[PDB]
Order: C-alpha cells, then sequence, then structure tokens
C-alpha cells in the first residue's frame, strides 16, 4: 500500500 | 492521532483495537463495532496477511498498556473486503470483520450508529476522530486511547489538497487549514464520528492523507453512508 495510507507498513 | 487528547471510559465504546500477533504483538489499525459480531475497518489494514489467525481484537479497552496475557479478545471468522477496492488505487477503502464469537454490550463495549444511504453532513458540525496511532510524523503509538476534534472540509476544496488524486463522492475529507489536528500512522480503519442531537454515528473510516496533520493536507476517509447498500447487504448475506 502507498505512502499516503496510514498503515505502519505502508 | 496528532493534537489530540487522552479519552475517557465510555466515550467512544465502538472503537477496537485490531492487532497481530506473531512472535510478538502490535497494534496495527482501528476498527469501529458496528453491530454484535461486526466491525467495520480500511481495506488496507489488511495488505500484508488476510489470514486472519493471527488476530486479536480487542474491545471494551481505553488504555492498551493495561493489556495482559488475560484480557479476552475476538477472532476473526471472516473478512470481507470490497470487491473493488484495490490498493494501489485506494478506491473503496473498506473491509468488514465478522467475529468467532458476538459480543455482550456493555457501557465500554458497543455498536456505533450508521448513517442513511443518502446524507449531507451539514449537519455535521461535530465530528471527533480516535485512535492509538502515532501522535507526530514518525512518531510512535500512544496507550491511551486518544480523540481529536476535526472540521470536514468540502470535496471540492479537499480536491485542491490533492491534484495527484481522486477526491470522489464516496469519500469525506476533514482537517483544519493551518495543520496541526489529524489522525496518523496507526489509526487506520478507525472511526470519524459526529454528534447530531446527542446521538452518535460513523461518517467516516480513516483511510489516508499527505503525512500527518500537515497544513492544507486533509485528512481522507471512507464516507460510510455511500457504502451503506453494500454493509447492508455482506452482512445480511453472512448472516
Ligand atoms: N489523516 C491522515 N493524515 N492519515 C490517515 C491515516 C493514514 C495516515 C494518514
Amino acid at each position: 500500500c502507498p505512502k499516503r495510507f496510514a498503515a505502519l507498513f505502508c | 492521532i496528532v493534537g489530540g487528547t487522552n479519552s475517557s471510559w465510555g466515550e467512544w465504546p465502538w472503537q477496537v483495537s485490531l492487532q497481530v500477533k506473531l512472535t510478538a504483538q502490535r497494534h496495527l489499525c482501528g476498527g469501529s463495532l458496528i453491530g454484535h459480531q461486526w466491525v467495520l475497518t480500511a481495506a488496507h489494514c489488511f495488505d500484508g496477511l488476510p489470514l486472519q489467525d493471527v488476530w486479536r481484537i480487542y474491545s471494551g479497552i481505553l488504555n492498551l498498556s493495561d493489556i495482559t496475557k488475560d484480557t479476552p479478545f475476538s477472532q476473526i471468522k471472516e473478512i470481507i473486503i470490497h470487491q473493488n477496492y484495490k490498493v494501489s488505487e485506494g478506491n473503496h477503502d473498506i473491509a468488514l470483520i465478522k467475529l468467532q464469537a458476538p459480543l455482550n454490550y456493555t457501557e465500554f463495549q458497543k455498536p456505533i450508529s450508521l448513517p442513511s444511504k443518502g446524507d449531507t453532513s451539514t449537519i455535521y458540525t461535530n465530528c471527533w476522530v480516535t485512535g492509538w496511532g502515532f501522535s507526530k510524523e514518525k512518531g510512535e503509538i500512544q496507550n491511551i486511547l486518544q480523540k481529536v476534534n476535526i472540521p470536514l472540509v468540502t470535496n471540492e476544496e479537499c480536491q485542491k489538497r490533492y491534484q495527484d488524486y481522486k477526491i470522489t463522492q464516496r469519500m469525506v475529507c476533514a482537517g483544519y487549514k493551518e495543520g496541526g489536528k489529524d489522525a496518523c500512522k496507526g489509526d487506520s480503519g478507525g472511526p470519524l464520528v459526529c454528534k447530531h442531537n446527542g446521538m452518535w454515528r460513523l461518517v467516516g473510516i480513516t483511510s489516508w492523507g499527505e503525512g500527518c496533520a500537515r497544513r492544507e493536507q486533509p485528512g481522507v476517509y471512507t464516507k460510510v453512508a455511500e457504502y451503506m447498500d453494500w454493509i447492508l447487504e455482506k452482512t445480511q448475506s453472512s448472516d
């Protein structure tokens, strides 16, 4: 998942 | 949550912590209890493993450091990710989790109310975002559930700040022009709730934004009203 998403490993 | 404050017991009884245990245990995402066996969260919380034996879902917990070996938790029975979610794109960032057992409702463990399939928010003047995510960019998970009051912003104004994407009618934005208050890493999948006439209800699911709490970069949330047909269909069908 891209940088703009908030999961820790995005 | 950036620029927020510590919550007290019973303020946000729908908030859950979605954690994984492999060899170590960690908080990954937020979620909202919406029924006795159903949690609503973000689809992107599952990029990485959707093999659901790893998950531990904590409800009725205000302070995470309070969690021990003996703290009860829910396990996952079923994961329903929106069929049109594609990780690269980011549209339809919404997922349902069916718990292995129904939960008894208490003052600290109750479902959030859902909107109807077609509303506008202009009555939503009092909105809050909660979670255990970072309190700053390049921060760390917070122990006590944080709350922050943030204004909704029109999709037109949101679109101006994000020329690279994509702000659809199925998203809702919230934030301050000057920044300093916002969701952040670890807050994914958690609730954006608004209080109207003394009742709370779920307006958004924490999704994406540029960094955290930057000026003129509002948070983007999945607009729950636009998925209510989907939520009803999937939960009724599964039940
Ligand atoms: N609201 C912001 N800034 N977010 C949403 C949650 C993922 C990290 C970025």
